[PDB]
C-alpha cells in the first residue's frame, strides 16, 4: 500500500494511496431564443384571429 | 392488503406463489408496470433494481438477489471459486475447472461435449456412485431460500435426477448415461416415476447397499458447500441497510462419487422444483422469505456454524 | 490565490446558498455584519478564504456571489434577514413572476428578458477578480428556473468565460419535498442543455437527506431548513480546500482532474459520515475507522444507490478533525478486505485523502451534533447511473402521452427538444453501462 | 402576487359574496375593512385579493356584475356589503330572462364594455397580475351568457394571464327552469376553450349533500351556498396564505391541468356540516376522497384521477398526514393513472376555517367528471331533438346551428375524458 505526495501544513495535510496500479456561440443562443420567442407570438395572433372572428 | 407484481410469466415456481399469495384474501395483485406495490416477482434479464426502494411509505421486496448472478452461469462460478480465498484455487468439492474463450477424460459445456483429447472445461467425474439395479449415474438437486436477512434454508426434500441406462466409459458420444437432465431422458421411468428418485428411498438404498445414512455420507457435505458458496458471496449481494430487500430460491446440482464424495456441478437461479413439491416448497416461500416481512393478521434445515478459532 | 464566484438559481439554489455562507461564515471567523477580526491585512489581501470573500477598504468581507430568482420572495428574506449586511444589493437580483415550474418558462420566456442583468452583475464581481477560476452554480433540477434559467445561464458562461471551470450542485428531485409534478421533465432537459457546459455536479437527491435527517436526526417531518443544514455541511466539506491552506483540489481544474477523466460521466456520488442528533444526550465518539467504513453505506451517500453493482473511477476521502494519515490508511486496509470496491481497469485503484484539522463547525441551535473528526467521500462511481434510470423512466411514462407538453410548447419550446434531451439520456445512460458492466 | 375576482348574476353574485364574508373573517378583515386579527400570516398574502386604501383599509379585488339589480342591492345590504368598491358595482337593468342569448349577444353585450372598464382599472394598479376568477352559475343567462362572454373578452385583452372559474352546474333537482341544460352546454363549450381552470360545482351534489348526509329535509339555495364557500375557502387557501405548493394560478394549472381542455376539477371537502368531536387525520382522509364529499355528483370508482391536489387546515401532525395520503395512493392505486407518477400533491396550512380544529379540501381531476357533462347532453338531446324551447334563442339571433356545434364539442370532451381513463 504506496502512500505518495504527503503534503503537510499547519491546517492539515494531505496524500495519495495507491493499493493497485491499472460550444454554441451568442449568434446561436440568441436565434434559439428570437425563434422561441417567434413561436410565441405566432401562437398569441391566431388565438387573437379566433377571438376577432 | 398487502400489493404484488408478476413480471416473469414461465416462471412454475412463481405462478404457485402468486395463485397462494391472492388465495390468503391479503394480498392484491397490479398491473405489472404499477410501481405501487410491496413485492416484485421479478423478470430473468435485467431487472430493473436501480428502481426499487424509492416509494414512500412501501417496505419493498424481490425475489431476486442482485449479483446472484456471479454464483449462477458456468464461467463466473468457476471464476469466483478460483479467486475467493474463502474457496480457493485448492478448493476440494469443486472439480479442476478452466475458463476458455473461442484419467483424462474432461466435459465442455456453458450443446455438451465429453471427451479425452480437445465455455468452461471441467475434470469429468469418471467413477461416479451407480445406483443398482442398472448400474446407472444421478445428480441430487438441492432447493435452497435465502431470506432478506440472509439465512440459508435448506428444504429438506432434494431430489435425485437419475439416469435409466447403464453407464458406460467406453462410449461418451453417447449421452443418455452420460448426462441425467430431465429432457435428455425424455427406458425411461422404469426404476422409478420420470427419472425422480426421492430422499426416503435414496437413504433407504444408502442404508441397504452401503450401511450408511444419507445424512452422513452425503448431506454434511451438501450444506457445507452452500453455506460457503453463498457466505463468500454475502459483502457482494447483502440487502442489510439496503433501501429494498432481496430473497432468492436456488437450485444447487451435487454428483456424488463412488467413494460418496460430493462435488459440486451448478448453482441454478431461477429454477423448477419437481412436480411432487411444488405445493409444500412454494407454501414454504410464502412463510419464510414473504410473511416475515408482510406478516399476516418447518419444512427447511436453516445453515448456520460458528466454530471458534 | 484565484477566486471563485458563486451563482444561486432559483428558491433551492438561493436557500442552500444562504445555509452555506451561513456556515462559510462561522468557519472563517466572519461575523454577519462581514467584520473578520483574525484577518490582519484590511481591505485586501490573497489568503485562502479570498478564492470566495472579497474585502472592503472598511474591513467588510463580501462573499463573491449572485443570488438570482424570478420572483421576489426567497431573495427578500436574504435582504430582510440576519446576513443582509453582508451582501451588496446588486448581488441580489429577482423579476416578478416566475417560470410556474416549467423549464421552457424559465429558459426562453423569462430567461430571455433577465439575462442579460444577471451576466452584468457577474461581470462585476468578475471585475474585482485578479484570476478568476470560475464558477459554482446552486440550483434544483424540478424548478422551473432551476432547471430553466440555469441551463441558459451555463451557456452564455461557456460563451463569456470560456476557459473557465464550472461546478453544479444540483438538487435532483424527490416526491416527498416536491412541488411539481412535471419535475421530471425539467431534469432531463436541464440535464441534456448543461451537460456539456459543466465540468463536475454533485448531485444530491432530496430523498437520500429527507431519510438521514429521518433516521440519524430523529426529524419527523424535515423541512428544508433541516435539509439545507445538512446539505451546507456536505458543501462546505466539498468546497474547504479552495478556502483553506492544503495541497489537494485547491483549484477548480483539480476537481474535474481528480473526479472527472470521462467529460460526460462528470457526477461524482458524495457520502458523509457521521450526522449525529443534537438532542442525542448520550453520544460515544466515532473513530476514523468507523467514519471511513461508513462512507461505504448506502444510508449516508447523497444519492441512494449501490456502488457494489458498478465500478469506481475516482475516490476521494475528504477529512475534518482529528485524523492523521496512518488511521486513514490502516482503515483502508480494513475495508479492502471487507467491501466490493471494484474500480474499472483503466484507472488506479486508490484514494486522494485530504485532511483538514479543524472539526466540522455547526450552527448554533442546529439539529446536527459536534464531532471530533468527520469524512466526506466523493466517488466517481457508475452506480449513480442507477438515478438517471429512475428519472428517464419516470418521463417516458408522461412522455408516452405527452403529459403536459402543451404547457413547454405554449412557452415557444419545439417538442423535438423532449425526444433529444431524453436520447442524450439515453446515450449517458449506455455510457455508464459501458464503463460499469 | 394579484387576483381580479369577477362575480356575475344571482348565483355568481350570492355565492361570490359568501365567499368573501368567509375569507374576509380568515384574514381578519371586517366589514368597514380594517384589520383587528391576531396573526401576520393574515396579512402576509392579503394583496392577492385585497388592495389597500388609505387609513389601513382593505378593499376586495372585486367587481360585482348582473343584467338585474335586485341581488346587488342585496349584495350592499348583506353583512359586508360595504366592504367592496362602489365603483365595481356594474348593472343594467333588463334582466336575461334565464336566458345565454341575452347574457352573451343582446344584453350582455351592451354592458359588457362597461365592465371591462372596471376590470382594467383594477388591473392597471396590479404589481403583477395573475389572473382572473370568475363565479356563477351556468344554468341562467347573465353568469353562464355574460359570464363566458366576459372571459372571451378579458383573454383578449390579457391573453398571457390565468383564468379560474367556480361554475355551478344545474340540476332537475334544485332547477329554476326547463332551459337549464340549453344555457349549461352553450357555457361549457366557451369555458372548455377559455378557462384553464374551472372548479365543477354541481347543485346535484350539494342537494344530495344537504339531503342525505347533512339531513336537511328542505335545502334552499343558503344551505348549498354553505357548501360552496366552504369548499371556495378551502380550494384558495394555497393562494391565500404562505406556502410551497399551488401557491399561484399558473402553478396549479401545470400541476392539474396535463391536456389543455381537460380542466374541469371535482372539489371535495370534510368534515361536512351545516359539532364538538375533533376530526382525526386518518378520518378527514378517508372522508375528503369518499364519493359523498365531493361537490361534483361523479362516482370517482367509475373513473381515474390524473392529477390531485389535498389542503389539509389546521394543527396537525405532518408525519400522520403524508402517511396517511401515501396509504389511500396505495391501497387504491388503480384509481390513480400510472402514467403520470407521483401525481398527488398535499399541502398543510397552519390557520383553520371558522368553526373547524382540522378540515381538509379535495380538487380532482378525474375522469368520471365526464359523467356531469353526459348528464347535462342528454337533457339537452331530450328539448333539443323536438327543437323545444328554441325560440327563446332564436328570437335574440342565434341560429340551430350554434346548438349542435355546442353539443358535439361538449360530447368531444366526453370521448376525451373516456380515451384517457382507457390509456
Ligand atoms: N433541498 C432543497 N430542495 C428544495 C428547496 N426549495 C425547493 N426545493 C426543491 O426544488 C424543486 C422545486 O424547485 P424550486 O427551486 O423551488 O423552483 P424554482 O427554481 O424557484 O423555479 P420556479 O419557482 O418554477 O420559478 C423541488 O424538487 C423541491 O423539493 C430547498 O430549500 N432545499
Ligand atoms: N464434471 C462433470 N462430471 C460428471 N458429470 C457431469 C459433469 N458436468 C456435468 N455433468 C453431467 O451433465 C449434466 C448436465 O450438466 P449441466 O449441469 O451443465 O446442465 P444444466 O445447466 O442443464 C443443469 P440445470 O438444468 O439444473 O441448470 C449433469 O446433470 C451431470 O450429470
Ligand atoms: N348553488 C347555487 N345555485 C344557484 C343560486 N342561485 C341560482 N342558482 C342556480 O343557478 C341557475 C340559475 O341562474 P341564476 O344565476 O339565477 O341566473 P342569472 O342571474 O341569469 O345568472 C340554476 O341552475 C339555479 O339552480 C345560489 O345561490 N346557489
Ligand atoms: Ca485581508
Ligand atoms: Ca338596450
Ligand atoms: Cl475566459
Ligand atoms: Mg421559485
Ligand atoms: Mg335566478
Amino acid at each position: 500500500m504506496e502512500v505518495i505526495e504527503l503534503n503537510k501544513c499547519t491546517s492539515g495535510q494531505s496524500f495519495e494511496v495507491i493499493l493497485k496500479p491499472p460550444d454554441p456561440s451568442l449568434e446561436e443562443i440568441q436565434k434559439k431564443l428570437e425563434a422561441a420567442e417567434e413561436r410565441r407570438k405566432y401562437q398569441e395572433a391566431e388565438l387573437l384571429k379566433h377571438l376577432a372572428e | 392488503m398487502y400489493t404484488f407484481v408478476v413480471r416473469d410469466e414461465n416462471s412454475s415456481v412463481y405462478a404457485e406463489v402468486s395463485r397462494l399469495l391472492l388465495a390468503t384474501g391479503q394480498w392484491k395483485r397490479l398491473r405489472k408496470d404499477n410501481p405501487r406495490f410491496n413485492l416484485m416477482l421479478g423478470e430473468r434479464n435485467r431487472l430493473p433494481f436501480g428502481r426499487l426502494g424509492h416509494e414512500p411509505g412501501l417496505v419493498q421486496l424481490v425475489n431476486y438477489y442482485r449479483g446472484a448472478d456471479k454464483l449462477c452461469r458456468k464461467a463466473s462460478l468457476v471464476k469466483l471459486i478460483k479467486t475467493s480465498p474463502e474457496l480457493s484455487e485448492s478448493c476440494t468439492w469443486f472439480p479442476e475447472s478452466y475458463v476458455i474463450y473461442p484419467g483424462n477424460v474432461w466435459i465442455a459445456k456453458s450443446g455438451i461435449l465429453i471427451s479425452s483429447e480437445a465455455h468452461v472445461i471441467q475434470k469429468y467425474l469418471e467413477k461416479p456412485l451407480l445406483l443398482e439395479p442398472g448400474h446407472r449415474k444421478f445428480d441430487i438437486r438441492s432447493w435452497v431460500l435465502v431470506d432478506h436477512l440472509y439465512n440459508i434454508y435448506l428444504y429438506r426434500e432434494g431430489v435425485l435426477r437419475t439416469s435409466s441406462e447403464p453407464y458406460n466409459s467406453a462410449n461418451f458420444q453417447d449421452k443418455t448415461c452420460h448426462l441425467t437432465n430431465h429432457c435428455i431422458q425424455k427406458n425411461y421411468g422404469r426404476y422409478e416415476e420420470g427419472n425422480e428418485m426421492f430422499f426416503e428411498e435414496f437413504n433407504q438404498y444408502l442404508m441397504d447397499a452401503l450401511n450408511t445414512t444419507l445424512e452422513n455420507s452425503i448431506l454434511l457435505q451438501i450444506k457445507h458447500i452452500i453455506r460457503s458458496c453463498l457466505m463468500c458471496i454475502e459483502p457482494a449481494i447483502s440487502t442489510k441497510h439496503l433501501h429494498y430487500q432481496s430473497f432468492q430460491l436456488f437450485g444447487f446440482d451435487f454428483m456424488v462419487d463412488e467413494e460418496l464424495k460430493v462435488w459440486l456441478i451448478e448453482v441454478n437461479g431461477a429454477p423448477a422444483c419437481a412436480q411432487k413439491l411444488y405445493a409444500e416448497l412454494c407454501q414454504g416461500i410464502v412463510d419464510v422469505a414473504i410473511s416475515s416481512v408482510f406478516p399476516l393478521a418447518s419444512i427447511f434445515i436453516k445453515l448456520h456454524h460458528h466454530h471458534h478459532h | 490565490m484565484r477566486e471563485c464566484i458563486s451563482i444561486h438559481v432559483g428558491q433551492a439554489g438561493v436557500q442552500i446558498g444562504n445555509a452555506c455562507w451561513e456556515l462559510y461564515c462561522l468557519e472563517h471567523g466572519i461575523q454577519p455584519d462581514g467584520q473578520m477580526p483574525s484577518d490582519k491585512t484590511i481591505g485586501g489581501g490573497d489568503d485562502s478564504f479570498n478564492t470566495f470573500f472579497s474585502e472592503t477598504g472598511a474591513g467588510k468581507h463580501v462573499p463573491r456571489a449572485v443570488f438570482v430568482d424570478l420572483e421576489p420572495t426567497v431573495i427578500d428574506e436574504v435582504r430582510t434577514g440576519t446576513y443582509r449586511q453582508l451582501f451588496h444589493p446588486e448581488q441580489l437580483i429577482t423579476g416578478k413572476e416566475d417560470a410556474a415550474n416549467n423549464y421552457a418558462r424559465g429558459h426562453y420566456t423569462i430567461g430571455k428578458e433577465i439575462i442579460d442583468l444577471v451576466l452584468d452583475r457577474i461581470r462585476k464581481l468578475a471585475d474585482q477578480c485578479t484570476g478568476l477560476q470560475g464558477f459554482l452554480v446552486f440550483h434544483s433540477f424540478g424548478g422551473g428556473t432551476g432547471s430553466g434559467f440555469t441551463s441558459l445561464l451555463m451557456e452564455r458562461l461557456s460563451v463569456d468565460y470560456g476557459k473557465k471551470s464550472k461546478l453544479e450542485f444540483s438538487i435532483y428531485p424527490a416526491p416527498q419535498v416536491s412541488t411539481a409534478v412535471v419535475e421530471p421533465y425539467n431534469s432531463i432537459l436541464t440535464t441534456h442543455t448543461t451537460l456539456e457546459h459543466s465540468d463536475c455536479a454533485f448531485m444530491v437527491d432530496n430523498e437520500a437527506i429527507y431519510d438521514i435527517c429521518r433516521r440519524n436526526l430523529d426529524i419527523e417531518r424535515p423541512t428544508y431548513t433541516n435539509l439545507n443544514r445538512l446539505i451546507s455541511q456536505i458543501v462546505s466539506s466539498i468546497t474547504a480546500s479552495l478556502r483553506f491552506d492544503g495541497a489537494l483540489n485547491v483549484d477548480l481544474t483539480e476537481f474535474q482532474t481528480n473526479l472527472v477523466p470521462y467529460p460526460r460521466i462528470h457526477f461524482p456520488l458524495a457520502t458523509y459520515a457521521p450526522v449525529i442528533s443534537a438532542e442525542k444526550a448520550y453520544h460515544e465518539q466515532l473513530s476514523v475507522a468507523e467514519i471511513t467504513n461508513a462512507c461505504f453505506e448506502p444510508a449516508n451517500q447523497m444519492v441512494k444507490c449501490d456502488p457494489r453493482h458498478g465500478k469506481y473511477m475516482a475516490c476521494c476521502l475528504l477529512y475534518r478533525g482529528d485524523v492523521v494519515p496512518k488511521d486513514v490508511n490502516a482503515a483502508i486496509a480494513t475495508i479492502k478486505t471487507k467491501r466490493s470496491i471494484q474500480f474499472v481497469d483503466w484507472c488506479p485503484t486508490g484514494f486522494k485523502v485530504g485532511i483538514n484539522y479543524q472539526p466540522p463547525t455547526v450552527v448554533p441551535g442546529g439539529d446536527l451534533a459536534k464531532v471530533q473528526r468527520a469524512v466526506c467521500m466523493l466517488s466517481n462511481t457508475t452506480a449513480i447511473a442507477e438515478a438517471w434510470a429512475r428519472l428517464d423512466h419516470k418521463f417516458d411514462l408522461m412522455y408516452a402521452k405527452r403529459a403536459f407538453v402543451h404547457w413547454y410548447v405554449g412557452e415557444g419550446m419545439e417538442e423535438g427538444e423532449f425526444s433529444e434531451a431524453r436520447e442524450d439520456m439515453a446515450a449517458l445512460e449506455k455510457d455508464y453501462e459501458e464503463v460499469g458492466v | 402576487r394579484e387576483i381580479v375576482h369577477i362575480q356575475a348574476g344571482q348565483c355568481g353574485n350570492q355565492i361570490g359574496a359568501k365567499f368573501w364574508e368567509v375569507i374576509s373573517d380568515e384574514h381578519g378583515i371586517d366589514p368597514t375593512g380594517s384589520y383587528h386579527g391576531d396573526s401576520d400570516l393574515q396579512l402576509e398574502r392579503i394583496n392577492v385579493y385585497y388592495n389597500e386604501a388609505a387609513g389601513n383599509k382593505y378593499v376586495p379585488r372585486a367587481i360585482l356584475v348582473d343584467l338585474e339589480p335586485g341581488t346587488m342591492d342585496s349584495v350592499r345590504s348583506g353583512p359586508f356589503g360595504q366592504i367592496f368598491r362602489p365603483d365595481n358595482f356594474v348593472f343594467g337593468q333588463s334582466g336575461a330572462g334565464n336566458n345565454w342569448a341575452k347574457g352573451h349577444y343582446t344584453e350582455g353585450a351592451e354592458l359588457v364594455d362597461s365592465v371591462l372598464d372596471v376590470v382594467r382599472k383594477e388591473s392597471e394598479s396590479c404589481d403583477c397580475l395573475q389572473g382572473f376568477q370568475l363565479t356563477h352559475s351556468l344554468g341562467g343567462g347573465t353568469g353562464s351568457g355574460m359570464g363566458t362572454l366576459l372571459i372571451s373578452k378579458i383573454r383578449e385583452e390579457y391573453p398571457d394571464r390565468i383564468m379560474n372559474t367556480f361554475s355551478v352546474v344545474p340540476s332537475p333537482k334544485v332547477s329554476d327552469t326547463v332551459v337549464e341544460p340549453y344555457n349549461a352546454t352553450l357555457s361549457v363549450h366557451q369555458l372548455v376553450e377559455n378557462t384553464d381552470e374551472t372548479y365543477c360545482i354541481d347543485n346535484e351534489a350539494l342537494y344530495d349533500i344537504c339531503f342525505r348526509t347533512l339531513k336537511l329535509t328542505t335545502p334552499t339555495y343558503g344551505d348549498l351556498n354553505h357548501l360552496v364557500s366552504a369548499t371556495m375557502s378551502g380550494v384558495t387557501t394555497c393562494l391565500r396564505f404562505p406556502g410551497q405548493l399551488n401557491a399561484d394560478l399558473r402553478k396549479l394549472a401545470v400541476n392539474m391541468v396535463p391536456f389543455p381542455r381537460l380542466h374541469f376539477f371535482m372539489p371535495g371537502f370534510a368534515p361536512l356540516t351545516s359539532q364538538y368531536r375533533a376530526l382525526t387525520v386518518p378520518e378527514l382522509t378517508q372522508q375528503m376522497f369518499d364519493a359523498k364529499n365531493m361537490m361534483a355528483a361523479c362516482d370517482p370508482r367509475h373513473g381515474r384521477y390524473l392529477t390531485v391536489a389535498a389542503v389539509f387546515r389546521g394543527r396537525m401532525s405532518m408525519k400522520e398526514v403524508d402517511e396517511q395520503m401515501l396509504n389511500v395512493q396505495n391501497k387504491n392505486s388503480s384509481y390513480f393513472v400510472e402514467w403520470i407518477p407521483n401525481n398527488v400533491k398535499t399541502a398543510v396550512c397552519d390557520i383553520p376555517p371558522r368553526g373547524l380544529k382540522m378540515s381538509a379540501t379535495f380538487i380532482g381531476n378525474s375522469t368520471a367528471i365526464q359523467e356531469l357533462f353526459k348528464r347535462i347532453s342528454e337533457q339537452f338531446t331530450a328539448m333539443f331533438r323536438r327543437k323545444a324551447f328554441l325560440h327563446w334563442y332564436t328570437g335574440e339571433g342565434m341560429d340551430e346551428m350554434e346548438f349542435t356545434e355546442a353539443e358535439s364539442n361538449m360530447n368531444d370532451l366526453v370521448s376525451e375524458y373516456q380515451q384517457y381513463q382507457d390509456a
